[PDB]
C-alpha cells in the first residue's frame, strides 16, 4: 500500500518531470530494449533504433498513463482498467517485464532529477511503479 | 559474461570516476531503505529506523565499501566471475542463506546509484553494459545454489 | 483479480480439505523447508524435523489464515491486515518466499486431492494464493 | 546440480513409472492455462480458448512429449546439464527470447503434475530432489542469457 508520504513524494517528483514527460518515457523504453533485449519482441512493428519516432511517440503514451495513475493514485485499478485489459489479454505481456520497465524508469529519473531522487523518494517511486505493475498484470485469465 | 570492446570501454571508463569511498554505501543504504526486508540481515548495524538514519549509519558506509570492492574485483575478472566470487558465494548462500533474488536487487540499486551520480553520462548503452556486469555478478554469487 | 469462477473453484477445492486443513498446512511447510532450505532461517525456535509438534501447530495456523481468506475472499486486505503487518514489519519475510510456500501448497493439494486439482482449479488456486501473497507483502515500509 | 544417492534413487525410481506419452502434455497444457501469457509463443497451435481446449489439443500433447524427453535427457546427465541443453538454450534464448523465469514456472508445473499423478508417493523428500533437478534444468536452459 502507498502511504501518505509515498503519495506526496511521487506527486512531487513527477511534478518536476514536466514537459519532459514524454521524453523520459521514450528514454526508459530505450534503456529497457538495450538492457533487456527479450523485451524487444513485443514491438516488431516498431523501429527500435535511437531517435525512432515510434519509440518517441510511445514514450509519450507511457508517460501519460503514469501521469493518469499519479492523478488518480487512490483509484488506480479503475483508472488503469482499460490498459490492464490490453497488456494482459491482448498483448500477453510477461509479468517479469513490468519489473524491467519499472527499473528503467527509475534509472531514467535518477539520471535526470538528481535533487529529487533521494533515498526516500526512490523508495516511494519504486512502490508506486510496483503498484502500477500490479494493476497492469491483474487481468490474466 | 561477454561484453563487447565498446561496452568494456564504457564500463571501465565510468568506473574510474566512481567515488569508491561513498558509492557502495549509497547502494547498500538504498537497498535497506527501498527493500526493507533486507534489514533482517543487518540487525547488528544499529539505527536503521529512518532513511536518514540508514544513509548516515557509519556501519552501512563501511560495509558498502566492502561490497563495492567486490564489484571492482569482478570488473577485473569478467571472464572468471565464478572463481572470483566463490568464497563470497559460500558466505552469502551456505552461511547467510540470502535469497539470490536480492543479489539482483542490489545490482539494480547500484545501477540506479551510478545513474544518479553520472546523469546524462550514464547513457542507455552504458547502462546496458552495466546490466550485463551486475547480472554476471549476481549469477556468480548464486553459484552455490546451482 | 479473482473471477466468479475462480472464487467458486477455490471455495469448492478448499471445502474438500476439511479436517485435514491443519495437516495439509503442516505438510506444505515441510515441503517448503526441504525443497527451499533458505526458508528455514525464519524458524530457529522451531524444530523442523518430521513429526515436529511445532510445525504441526503452525500448519494449523497457516490453514486457518487461508480459510479466513477463502471466507472473506472479497475483503481479503481487511481480513488479513494483521497478518500482513506481522510478516512484512516484524518478521521481514522476503517476498520471494511467498511464491515458494504457494507452490508447496499447490503441490500438497495436488498430492491429496487428485479429483479436485483440475487444470482450471489449479489456475484458480494459483491466482488465489498469489492474491493472498500480494496482501501479505503489502506492508513493507 | 548435486543430488545425494538417496535423492538420485528417489528421482530415478519415480521417473520409471512416469507415463512419457501424457505427463509432458499435461505440464505444458497447465502452463498455458495457469500462466496465460505463455500462449504468446504458441499461436500456431490453434484452439487454446478454454482449459478443455488446451488440454485436448493434439499439438499441445505432441509438443509436451518433446519437452518431457528433454527432462528425461537431463536426468541422465545431471553432472552436465549445460552441455545437454546447449542447443535448446540457443533456441529458447537466442531465437525465441523466452524470459527464463518461465523455465522455472514450467519446472514447477511439472512438479505439480508429478504430485497429481503419484499422490502420497510424491513425498516431501522426493519433491525436494525433483526441485533440485528442475532448477538445474532451468539454469542450464538459461545459460545463453548468462
Ligand atoms: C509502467 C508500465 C507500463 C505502462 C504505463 C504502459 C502503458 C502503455 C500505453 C499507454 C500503451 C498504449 C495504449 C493504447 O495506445 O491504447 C501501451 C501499449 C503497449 N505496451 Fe505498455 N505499458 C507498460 C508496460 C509494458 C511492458 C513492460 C511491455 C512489454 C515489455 C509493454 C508492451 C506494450 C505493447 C506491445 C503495446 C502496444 C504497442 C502497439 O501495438 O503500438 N508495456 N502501454
Ligand atoms: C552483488 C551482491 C553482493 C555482493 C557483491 C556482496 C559482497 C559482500 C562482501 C564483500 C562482504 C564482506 C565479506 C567479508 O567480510 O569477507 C559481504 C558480507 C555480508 N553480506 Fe553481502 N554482498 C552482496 C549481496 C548481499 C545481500 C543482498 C545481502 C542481504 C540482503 C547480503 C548480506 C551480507 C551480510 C549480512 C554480510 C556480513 C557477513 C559477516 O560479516 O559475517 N549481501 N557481502
Ligand atoms: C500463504 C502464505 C502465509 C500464510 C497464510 C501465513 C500465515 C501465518 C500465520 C497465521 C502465522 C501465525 C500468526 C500469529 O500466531 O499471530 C504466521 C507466522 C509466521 N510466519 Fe507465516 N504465513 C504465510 C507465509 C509465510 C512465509 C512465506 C514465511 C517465511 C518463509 C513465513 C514466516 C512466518 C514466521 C517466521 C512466523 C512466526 C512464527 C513464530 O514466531 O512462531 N510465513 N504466518
Ligand atoms: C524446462 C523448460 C523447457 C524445456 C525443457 C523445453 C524443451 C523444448 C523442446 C525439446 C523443444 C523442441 C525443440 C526441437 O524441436 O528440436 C522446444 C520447443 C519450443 N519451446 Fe520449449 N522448453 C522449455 C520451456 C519453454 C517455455 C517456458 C516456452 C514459452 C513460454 C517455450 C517455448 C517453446 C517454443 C515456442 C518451441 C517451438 C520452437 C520451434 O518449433 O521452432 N519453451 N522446447
Amino acid at each position: 500500500v502507498l502511504s501518505p508520504a509515498d503519495k506526496t513524494n511521487v506527486k512531487a517528483a513527477w511534478g518536476k518531470v514536466g514537459a519532459h514527460a514524454g521524453e523520459y518515457g521514450a528514454e526508459a523504453l530505450e534503456r529497457m530494449f538495450l538492457s533487456f533485449p527479450t523485451t524487444k519482441t513485443y514491438f516488431p512493428h516498431f523501429d527500435l533504433s535511437h531517435g525512432s519516432a515510434q519509440v518517441k511517440g510511445h514514450g509519450k503514451k507511457v508517460a501519460d498513463a503514469l501521469t493518469n495513475a499519479v492523478a488518480h493514485v487512490d483509484d488506480m485499478p479503475n483508472a488503469l482498467s482499460a490498459l490492464s485489459d490490453l497488456h494482459a489479454h491482448k498483448l500477453r505481456v510477461d509479468p517479469v517485464n513490468f519489473k524491467l520497465l519499472s527499473h528503467c524508469l527509475l534509472v531514467t529519473l535518477a539520471a535526470h532529477l538528481p535533487a529529487e531522487f533521494t533515498p526516500a523518494v526512490h523508495a516511494s517511486l519504486d512502490k508506486f511503479l510496483a503498484s502500477v505493475s500490479t494493476v497492469l498484470t491483474s487481468k490474466y485469465r | 559474461v561477454h561484453l563487447t570492446p565498446k561496452e568494456k570501454s564504457a564500463v571501465t571508463a565510468l568506473w574510474g570516476k566512481v567515488n569508491v569511498d561513498e558509492v557502495g554505501g549509497e547502494a547498500l543504504g538504498r537497498l535497506l531503505v527501498v527493500y526493507p526486508w533486507t534489514q533482517r540481515f543487518f540487525e547488528s548495524f544499529g539505527d536503521l529506523s529512518t532513511p536518514d538514519a540508514v544513509m548516515g549509519n557509519p556501519k552501512v558506509k563501511a560495509h558498502g565499501k566492502k561490497v563495492l570492492g567486490a564489484f571492482s574485483d569482478g570488473l577485473a575478472h569478467l571472464d572468471n566471475l565464478k572463481g572470483t566470487f566463490a568464497t563470497l558465494s559460500e558466505l552469502h548462500c551456505d552461511k547467510l542463506h540470502v535469497d539470490p533474488e536480492n543479489f539482483r536487487l542490489l545490482g539494480n540499486v547500484l545501477v540506479c546509484v551510478l545513474a544518479h551520480h553520472f546523469g546524462k553520462e550514464f547513457t542507455p548503452p552504458v547502462q546496458a553494459a552495466y546490466q550485463k556486469v551486475v547480472a554476471g555478478v549476481a549469477n556468480a554469487l548464486a553459484h552455490k545454489y546451482h
